[PDB]
């Protein structure tokens, strides 16, 4: 590695760390996902979300 | 060196490398929607055991689904050699229902036939390892079996069933368990005292999609080209020891068909597609004094020796007109799968493809049985004159004859695999064509 | 669960899922021209029997043809273990001809060599089931055997022969039947009294096209990239107990070549590519006092036991220059198949590819021998000093030493597979290069 | 009659297969490709070849792109047939891939065994065994040349061939470690074999010679390749016993988009031993006879599909404390995972969990990015080591949750992770996008 | 499990640890009376036991789970029964011949709301602050003599 | 200090909360923002002959029974807060980890 | 290399610094940017009487 | 045994050899091992079998 090639030392294997920050002060503070149902069966529910007065009567 | 090859360039290479279009040294991988696969246990409604019938509702614990495995825990009712794919035998059948409509259904025999034709090599061995005892396990041994389902969505991600697009329809699987399983709770016609009932669990592998794909699947209509199994069980003209039994079977099938498949069997013994004989592996105790040609060596029920197969010849006829020239049973047992599958098919199991590649997903040619007024399969059986207890007769015989024990192969199972369309829209779905 | 994986997203994922292009959970099946396939029997011209040459003309009963299977009926002239792929041995050779021009040719040995290199697993086993007796059948057993042909159009629909576009040319196959088939009409050199002549029939699988596809095929010119086999049999510089023979064989080959393949063999024993020995399967009676290392256990003729192979090393030179550094015979037997095919090649059979993937239809690099004046295959043989009748002598020996019985492998068969182009137009056709 | 009668039987259900047709199967048009040739070149090995020694080689600038690497060894048998197990694989203790002075990847003899156990199959696996072992019942003193192919990203596909001419300032090197001992070659269990020969080693690299235009492009253009890397650490296996099901939580020190995890438990003494020893055929030296001793394996049959000898009862992977899937049995990771995703047959004692649809392919098909997980953990439950290994009745007639008393010898745990990274080549230098 | 998601999970040992720390006095005793034999009962005796669950919604009406507001989701409980229970089917490691298999029943106490409250629950979004149990089993660095 | 009951021997508690026994949060330790949380334990010497109560009952602080080495399993629990959201007919947890 | 003294058996040092015995920083390993640091040890066989 | 070398760049970082600045010039070390080492392979003039 000589000359201007060393100047290109960022495009060679000097691979930056993927883990930007630790668990303390961020790092994994944006990896939280709400564990929903992900695919509900609205068949039994689309009678209680809109048809509420009929269920009350 | 390699340079001596590069320099050897002539007019004849223009067809291969002139005006080149591709290289082999630059693979471009396609960026894909982010997703993840989670294996989730399903509940089972109803007790399981021999003769029980239960069902599951596929829980809404993902957006799309593919692979499904039914687990069983069985205990051996006898020693090694007494069972044959017992988890396959146990799962008598599985029915797929969407919105109350039947979409498809598989049978234990289908799983056996399917495997016999379409699985191969170590895929087949690993399969056997998940359905049977293959390391000489002994009586009382306990094992968990994993028998995968083979519905259209259980074979490729490409057909993942969009549960999320079926917001108003339930998706269910009904599982029928066999009344008896050889070497587990029964030994031929006798029950095995003290046999345990199976433990069962159904596992579904769910696909979790990222935000944009989830939205599209939930909101857009979809059309998935799917496979369906059709099955008709029937009487086999009982093979005769004095002549050649023959039979004309009404092929009461519909839809564009990828292929037909069939086997002849002895219903007493699961997987027995051939005659019993006193040659090693062909019967219980075969090869010695204690051999009987009334009971198979269950652990070696299957065989590749067509001398023990019953079918002499067959043809498919459509509307009174031959579909192809009559071919011998061995043509349907060995050539068809050579050409169309690339695996090896056990004796007694037959295939006739209408497709170039029936083992694949792409509909590479189909026969529309919904456009036939009178479809039929014509079979001719071998003369069953060979003394099954005498290896000289069993092994030294002719092309047109079989064992006298081949007359026990009285059941015929004809399967057909076709292509239909499963249309999903506005949260509901079902098949485009009834027949 | 799966959700915890989806959210585990960062910079490293841009290369895999950023600006996504595809999904895996919805596939597109391409709509295709409606077609149907029918298996139709052809009539054989000439008398069928051992040693005879027969032929057939392919009937215009459909538009395109692909698979061709020759059905034969053979019987056993001895017990299990006396035959080795006898239906394959029976078809001594086969030629494909269009308008009188030979397009290609295969030989019984080629079928064995092809199989040894390119078929595998249960494809290979099922193949064996269609050409041999593999369930310990006994003398007198009769069996119908199916020998698929391996001409370019018999391997892929992509090259279905456009009989419909050849309105002005006949298409024929010629088949030479072996004078003798081991364990069927002869036990080694000994004729089997009462042996039957074989039954033979040729089946062609036809494709019926729909109206528009058919019209285009009948009318339009076509250029089908096809494969051809080249072959010359020659003498082996037979090695011996006291020496490592060597040989330089000019390769009289031409056209863009995908690969070379070869084997050494004993002409007497079909499929014998290795030496015989008193070890299981390596000879009749092997493992005991009655063993004879002059006759193979025919049903077990093939083996993976490299010790019984005869090539120490080899290289190919083109215009006197090494095409590659010298490698051992075991390279050509075990590694080339690993690198280029993925199956397992039996001892005595060798491969050298000029292509990345020679087993496929699509060109992936070729050596054009029409532009090479002197191409030579250089072979160095192993020392034949092992006393084959003593298992210890064989099983415990060195890399470069083989059986004294290895000197029986006096024939060498060198094959090459190349490309050519079959041109069809004006209802006629033939090859681009003669 | 015949096939024409099928074509004319056309209707509405054919439209979704053949209407407005897009393709045919009967007209293949091949792609024209750049001209290139492949040549095998022997590399010079620096250092000193011998057991336990470290050697290295610089891949010589004899081509434009490089792919296959094969390490040849000449080994001899220090004992009779049955005393060796993939000895050429065992000998190549490890290999490190270095570009421009930095590590790109590193494989281990055990990885090669694990990789093979999971990803090779059928006759490929057999042919592989033929290149690393003695499989024709060879005897003491026998000599063979073995070929150990490497499996770095560029050693599997030309698509990822490494453009060595583009690395004008950086060399590509291979560092190899040879094992101090190889079973059945220079040692027999713990004993050295007097008179054993030192290995002969040779390293071969397959070079791709491109034609002029392509060579220029590779030297001049920057390149990026999506490539594979192997992450690996060894851990102590919690020791199970006759009185307990040991449990262990192993924090996984992994990073990058991971296609899959793979692991095995083993006995460090005996290469490839992933299962317990037992007095059943193939499960120990002398199994089946008076000499059967369950302290030493039948080396030639070290690997096995006999699950009862496996040591793992069940497992799960947690990501940041959340189970990534419902707990599955060890046999699920051994038989099913590879059934569904690979299609081969995995030996007992070797486990796989995929985050990918196709863990065996080049194309990413779903990955778990461990760089974004703060606490990934592999949770393992071991079987109870209560079965008397010397008694087949106990070995073979036992239950799902137990194994051999000899399974406690499998004290080492090897956990691997297969991930992606990006190889970068620019301005004469190599590179890696991520740490 | 709520909506297919694992909300929480308790272990027999957790019930024991929880009890050891949080129940007390007669509450603890009454609890013991519902899970054990505390009047010197003899072999062959039969008893119905009641194991209250300790999930967040099982401790206070304040966290009552709004099944009413989970119109599109199911709520399920999964229970693992021990392979062995001391003094019932096993004595230390020894199986007890003749031991009976357990009878089981799951009871849920439901709240029926009147029209105004019921309507609000079905229609409004809710955020219920809940407790969860985290648990890992470990090998102890067992002290030496 | 924090519960008011009596805890059996061998069971230990450490609170980050004023009242761990209540529903209402009363101080918590958020381990989602801690990289290396470790419980460091020191064990007693198992020197006492358990078959002689005098050996046990009259002994000191840093020792225990020889039979205490049978206590090889350790169970560590943590009780935390999360949020169960119910909206538009469906639920899920606000936090995965 | 790094201190210039003699270290007793059983005591081990690994420096990230050119001169660890001095006051002035001379190269450091910042573990505040390391999520997973591990010391991997292999012990000798303790078989000598 | 460990034998530190005593070349000028082996004594201080101040003289660290700038291999990077020596692009085109390789740096090699040639080590000659003694024919005999006392108490290892020879005792005075007597070779140790």
């Amino acid at each position: 590695l000589s000359g201007e090639a060393a100047a290109m030392y960022g495009d060679v294997v000097v691979q930056k760390t993927t883990r930007a920050c630790r668990k303390s002060e961020g790092g994994f503070k944006d990896v939280n996902t709400e564990l929903w149902g992900t695919s509900p069966y609205l068949g039994r529910g689309d009678g209680e979300v809109y048809n509420m007065p009929a269920s009350n009567q | 060196g390699g340079l001596s090859q590069l320099v050897a360039y002539g007019a004849q290479d223009v067809y291969l490398t002139g005006n080149p279009q591709i290289t082999f040294f630059k693979t471009v991988y396609r960026r894909y929607t982010n997703f993840a696969i989670e294996s989730i246990q399903q509940t089972i409604n109803g007790s399981v055991g021999f003769g029980n019938k239960v069902s599951t509702q596929i829980s809404r614990n993902g957006d799309l689904i593919t692979d499904i495995v039914v687990e069983f825990v069985l205990t051996k009712g006898g020693n090694g050699g007494t069972t044959y794919y017992p988890a396959e035998e146990l799962l008598q059948d599985v029915e797929l229902e969407i919105g109350g409509q039947r979409i498809d259904k598989h049978y234990n025999d289908w799983f056996r036939t399917y495997d016999a034709l379409f699985r191969m090599n170590d895929d087949r061995y690993n399969y056997r390892r998940m359905t049977d005892w293959v390391n000489n396990e002994l009586v009382g041994a306990q094992k968990r079996f994993y028998v995968p389902l083979i519905f259209f969505f259980n074979q490729t991600p490409g057909l993942a069933l969009p549960l999320i697009a079926l917001q108003y329809h339930e998706v269910k699987l009904y599982f029928t368990l066999a009344s008896q399983v050889q070497g587990v709770n029964y030994n031929g016609s006798s029950a095995i005292a003290g046999a345990a009932q199976p433990t069962m669990s159904v596992w579904v592998d769910y696909i979790f999609l990222d935000t944009q794909e989830r939205t599209r699947f939930a909101q857009l209509p979809h059309e998935y080209l799917i496979e369906q199994l059709q099955f008709t069980g029937s009487e086999t003209a009982t093979p005769s020891a004095t002549t050649q039994a023959s039979q004309n079977i009404r092929l009461n099938f519909n839809h564009p068909t990828k292929y037909l498949a069939w086997n002849f069997n002895n219903p007493t013994n699961y997987g027995q597609y051939t005659a019993l004989a006193n040659i090693p592996g062909a019967c219980s105790g075969a090869g010695t004094a204690a051999a009987t040609v009334t009971t198979p060596d269950y652990g070696n029920t299957g065989t590749y020796n067509e001398q023990l197969a019953v079918l002499d010849s067959a043809k498919i006829q459509l509307n009174g007109q031959d579909r192809f020239a009559t071919r011998k049973g061995s043509y349907f047992n060995k050539v068809q799968p050579y050409q169309s599958i690339g695996g090896v098919t056990p004796a007694g199991v037959y295939l006739y493809s209408f497709a170039l590649k029936p083992a694949g997903r792409q509909p590479s040619g189909t026969c529309n049985f919904s456009r036939i007024d009178n479809a039929t399969l014509s079979l001719t059986y071998k003369t069953c004159s060979i003394d099954a207890t005498s290896p000289a007769a069993v092994l030294g015989n002719t092309e047109t004859v079989t064992a006298n024990t081949a007359t026990l192969l009285t059941a015929l199972n004809i399967y057909a695999k076709n292509y239909n369309v499963l249309r999903i829209m506005s949260g509901m779905g079902g098949l485009a064509y009834a027949n």
